């Protein structure tokens, strides 16, 4: 079935319930591995390399580096393929 | 550097994704976890810059170990 | 220099100034290259492969076969290179 | 059917320019634009199948003497 926002913001953060560092009821949309959900850079090594396992593609560093809360991933999900609604 | 740092992490965990055992992709993955972290709070910088040389050196020990998988492989 | 849409669009109709089969004084930036420019889907193959010289990246197939005027050539551009200005 | 003509045209465009001698590049290329023009307007079915296999062959004709350009490079 064709991507869509709804889905990919749904298997966004179930890849993040499945991360058993954060703790489960800080977990939102816009929260901050960092600044929220007290996550370090080598844990969103780690959390960027599931979203690429769950969408089938690769993230260059460059890009992966910057996606800090799971909105940014949803949006940067959907940008690279190409999902309008 | 940190940028160095987490380069290198990254590269060894996607090195370690490429063995064909589900047994040794997790002990690759699992070994690099904890030498990565149990050395985060290391403050000495020649002591970081003989960590980062490990890693760089166990780097290429990952991708020659994959190579020589492939090499046995069916 | 980063690029910027201005940047995409003059260098877009500059490979295409330089397709030898397109009329100088039909082209514009929404001229089709069937109905408006008399190409053929040969002719659109070469162009796109030439889009992908200028601007050093591959396109895959199922992309370059819908780019039928230089304005998608161009938003297309602005997409992958995440141009937003 | 025209979606693979045009996938072997664009495929036999793309092999070409990885021949490392600019003449043979353009050698090739003209070759692969005069061959798929020159049978545009072709209608008779079974003709136009056996155009295809000629293409998908000399598609493989191609890769080989990329291969072997690569053989003999410095
Ligand atoms: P992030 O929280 O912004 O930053 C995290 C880091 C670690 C980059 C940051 O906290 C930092 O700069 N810390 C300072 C100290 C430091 O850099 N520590 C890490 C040094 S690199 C290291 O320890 C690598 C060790 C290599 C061992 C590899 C073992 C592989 C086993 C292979 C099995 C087949
Ligand atoms: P577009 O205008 O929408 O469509 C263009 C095509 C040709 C697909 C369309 O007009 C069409 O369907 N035409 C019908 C006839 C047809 O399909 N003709 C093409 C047949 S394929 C062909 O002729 C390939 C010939 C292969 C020769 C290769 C030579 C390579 C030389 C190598 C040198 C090293
Ligand atoms: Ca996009
Ligand atoms: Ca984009």
């Amino acid at each position: 079935p064709p991507l869509t926002l709804e889905g990919i913001q749904d298997r966004v953060l179930y890849v993040l319930k499945l991360y058993d560092k954060i703790d489960p009821e800080k977990l939102s949309v816009n929260s901050h591995f960092m600044k929220d959900l007290g996550l370090d850079s080598l844990d969103q090594v780690e959390i960027i390399m599931a979203m690429e396992d769950e969408f089938g593609f690769e993230i260059p560093d460059i890009d992966a580096e910057k996606l800090m809360c799971p909105q940014e991933i949803v949006d940067y999900i959907a940008d690279k393929k190409d999902v309008y609604e | 550097s940190r940028a160095q740092v987490l380069s290198l992490y990254r590269a060894m965990l996607r090195e370690s994704k490429r063995f064909s055992a589900y047994n040794y992709r997790t002990y690759a993955v699992r070994r690099i976890r904890d030498a990565f972290r149990e050395n985060k709070n290391v403050k000495d910088p020649v002591e970081i810059q003989t960590l980062v040389n490990k890693a760089k050196r166990d780097l290429g020990v990952i991708r020659r170990q994959v190579h020589i998988g492939q090499l046995y492989s069916t």
